[PDB]
């Protein structure tokens, strides 16, 4: 993976978010 | 020549039907028994390109290994897309057995064997098999477990090294043994693993070489701990005895160049995010008793952060069918005329 709510959680850390399969990453 | 093709691979391994553990259940209805004359034919004069990174072996084998967790690995809730499914949820035995890739009549399996084979472009030792090895479907991040190992220096690969969102796999050619225990007593999901030290910061420093060979030997090589995420990939995630392990990896991951052992910390956590589908599953409590796994680290899913002087490696994975393609990356389909 849910890409927009990866990128509302990593986005909180200073890091984009992105999808590794089914799963949100933080970079 | 041969043309690359989709065809059905079937599957063939050393099921029993008297054991009721969750992959040989499936393996017995959905497999055949295991080649029992193998034959690999030298094919001389040719060169043949690969593409590990597009390769619909990977494909085929990610929807069997689905097909066989959501056949046998029931959640007692699961969420997909707003939609709550509940159902009965008994705990299972688990543990993966090898399954072989075959190809039906009119299809090839080719094989590369050269020795340094990055995964791409023209091979010029190649074979044909009727089916690939033996792969055990080992879903898990960041550490690839009971797998294969290359034959005499490490190897890493990715689908473009100078873009660090691709993650890069590393095959290892010394496996590092890791037991993880949930012991039988406490705090029922309480768990840790144990690797030796000496071992893994061996392991580190050969990577580390291998990556400054890709990168400029003026380049100095860090490991940090993954950056964030869902815990699935925060962690070292993986099934052992059909609970999952959550395994604290920072202890791996925190390296510079300049006890015996180490011990991870775990957890068994019951609500997962589904690697099948994005989703989430809630599992019932662990099992009594001792639950232990040993298993080789016999490769590991790095990415890079890029974006200088120093190049910082994090653990990563998450989809699996770069574990599929750590084992698969040597073969390929082709259509016989
Ligand atoms: C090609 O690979 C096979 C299997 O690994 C090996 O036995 C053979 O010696 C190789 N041939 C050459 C010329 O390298
Ligand atoms: C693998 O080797 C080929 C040459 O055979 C090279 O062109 C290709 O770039 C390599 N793969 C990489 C760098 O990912
Ligand atoms: C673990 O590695 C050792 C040595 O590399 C090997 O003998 C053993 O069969 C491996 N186990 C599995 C399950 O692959
Ligand atoms: C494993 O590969 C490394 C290179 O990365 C090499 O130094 C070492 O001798 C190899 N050892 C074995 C047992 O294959
Ligand atoms: C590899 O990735 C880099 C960075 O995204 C890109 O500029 C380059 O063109 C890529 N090489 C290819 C696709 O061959
Ligand atoms: C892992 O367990 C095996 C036996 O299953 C043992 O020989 C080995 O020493 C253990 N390693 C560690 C690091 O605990
Ligand atoms: C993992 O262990 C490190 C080292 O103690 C710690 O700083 C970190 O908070 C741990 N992660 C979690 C989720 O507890
Ligand atoms: C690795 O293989 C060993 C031997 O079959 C097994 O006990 C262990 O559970 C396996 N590890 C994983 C993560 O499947």
């Amino acid at each position: 993976x849910n890409l927009h709510f990866c990128q509302l959680r990593c986005k909180s850390l200073g890091l984009l978010g992105r999808c590794a399969x089914t799963f949100c990453a933080c970079v | 020549v041969w043309k690359e093709a989709t065809t059905t691979l079937f599957c063939a391994s050393d099921a029993k039907a008297y054991d009721t553990e969750v992959h040989n259940v499936w393996a017995t209805h959905a497999c055949v028994p295991t080649d029992p004359n193998p034959q690999e034919v030298k094919l001389e004069n040719v060169t043949e390109n690969f593409n590990m990174w597009k390769n619909n072996m990977v494909e085929q084998m990610h929807e069997d290994i689905i097909s066989l967790w959501d056949q046998s690995l029931k959640p007692c809730v699961k969420l997909t897309g707003g939609s709550v499914i509940t159902q009965a949820c008994p705990k299972v035995s688990f543990e993966p057995i090898p399954i072989h890739y075959c190809a039906p009549a009119g299809f090839a399996i080719l094989k590369c064997n050269d020795k340094k084979f990055n995964g791409t472009g023209p091979c010029t030792n190649v074979s044909t098999v009727q089916c690939t090895h033996g792969i055990r479907p080992v879903v898990s991040t960041q550490l690839l477990l009971n797998g294969s190992l290359a034959e005499e220096e490490i190897v890493i690969r990715s689908e473009n090294f100078t873009n660090n969102a691709k993650t890069i796999i590393v095959q290892l050619n010394e496996s590092v043994v890791i037991n993880c225990t949930r012991p039988n007593n406490g705090d029922i999901r309480q768990a840790h693993c144990n690797l030796s030290k000496t071992q893994w910061e061996n392991t580190l420093e050969q990577i580390a070489i291998k990556l400054k060979e890709q990168f400029g030997n003026n380049k100095t090589i860090i490991f940090n701990p993954s950056s964030g995420g869902d815990p699935e990939i925060v962690t070292h995630s993986f099934n052992c005895g059909g609970e999952f392990f959550y395994c604290n990896s920072t202890q791996l991951f925190t390296w510079n160049d300049t006890g015996r052992n180490i011990t991870l910390p775990c957890r068994i956590k019951q609500i997962i995010n589904m690697w099948q589908e994005v989703g989430k599953a809630m599992y019932a409590p662990p099992i009594r008793g001792q639950i232990r796994c040993s298993s080789n680290i016999t490769g590991l899913l790095l990415t890079r952060d890029g974006g200088n002087g120093t190049e910082i490696f994090r653990p990563g994975g998450g989809d699996m069918r770069d574990n599929w393609r750590s084992e698969l990356y040597k073969y390929k389909v082709v259509k016989i005329e």
